[PDB]
């Protein structure tokens, strides 16, 4: 752990799955394609002026993607935003800051 | 040592800034401490470029918006022979091409000093006699995000796993008794809308709470 660095990977929890669900519409938007469920498998967090979640998800065809979801600080009253994503990922790829 | 210290009252501290979605706290902490030491040296307070640090200090081991260390920033300033002002090299919260220009350099250092790790008394002495001090802490808890006022104390905080870099600009106590309710006065880099006008008081002399004295340092000017 380093200042502004990403945490150790942790296996996904329902909260993380929830973040993926909430954010799914935005991903479909960027990629053009549409998804059955995305299974949240593992994630890392990075503290900024708010929080970046880096989540590894599975498309259910053994395809994996890495999502970057920004959670704003308490007073900004903004919902979760997908600020980045990477497609065509390996089950064992490390989650890294991008 | 004074029972209270607040370097803002002596003109050492710029307005609170905002790192936004970039993991560049280490750069805000570093420029904060360097702003203080340059002010101590010259009596002139000049806001310094975190973007310069983000773009240019990978050779010293930092990783831009993916994290870094205040010591590595002070080392970059030493090896580089300078650091530009914010006004000349503005912050955009993303990793970009290094645009350091020596003719716009407004700060220098010759390296840095580490405060004895884990030692809040050493940290207090440093704050009282040097100026604002760069520190790393555990800031990843929900309670910290929701902080608004008072002395922050999080029973889950780690003294060891530190995910944020901030600036100690003084210390003191709430109430009449100088050894009760003691706190570190900390400048954050999440804008003046967060916390108490961008500041937060962290529990002091409570077993190195959130690792505030684990990895503190300041540039040598």
């Amino acid at each position: 752990m380093i200042p502004g660095g990403l945490s150790e990977a942790k296996p996904a929890t329902p909260e993380i799955q929830e973040i993926v669900d909430k954010v799914k519409p935005q991903l479909e938007e960027k990629t053009n394609e549409t998804y059955g469920k995305l299974e949240a498998v593992q994630y890392k967090t990075q503290v900024v002026a708010g929080t970046n979640y880096y989540i590894k998800v599975r498309a259910g065809d053994n395809k994996y993607m890495h999502l970057k979801v920004f959670k704003s600080l308490p007073g900004q009253n903004e919902d979760l935003v997908l600020t980045g994503y990477q497609v065509d990922k390996n089950k064992d790829d490390e989650l890294t800051g991008f | 040592l004074p029972k209270s210290v607040d370097w803002r009252k002596k003109g050492y501290v710029t307005p609170v800034k905002n790192q936004k979605q970039c993991g560049s706290c280490w750069a805000f902490s570093a420029t904060g401490a360097l702003e203080g030491q340059m002010f101590r040296k010259t009596g002139k307070l000049v806001s310094l470029s975190e973007q310069n640090l983000v773009d240019c200090s990978r050779p010293q081991g930092n990783q831009g918006c993916n994290g870094g260390f205040m010591a590595r920033a002070f080392q970059y300033v030493k090896e580089n022979g300078g650091l530009d002002s914010e006004e000349s090299y503005p912050y955009v919260a993303v990793d970009e091409i290094c645009k350091y220009r020596p003719e716009n350099s407004v700060a220098q250092d010759t390296g840095f000093t580490v405060v004895a790790p884990g030692k809040e008394k050493a940290l207090m002495k440093a704050v009282a006699t040097v100026g604002p001090i760069s520190v790393a802490m555990d800031a990843g808890h929900s309670s910290f995000q929701f902080y608004k006022s008072g002395i922050y104390f999080e029973p889950d905080c780690s003294s060891k796993n530190l995910d944020h870099g901030v600036l100690v600009v003084g210390y003191g106590f709430e109430g009449a008794n100088s050894d009760n309710s003691k706190y570190w006065l900390v400048k954050n880099s999440w804008g003046p809308e967060w916390g108490s006008n961008g500041y937060v008081k962290i529990a002091k002399d409570k077993n190195n709470h959130c690792g505030i004295a684990t990895a503190a340092s300041y540039p040598n000017v």
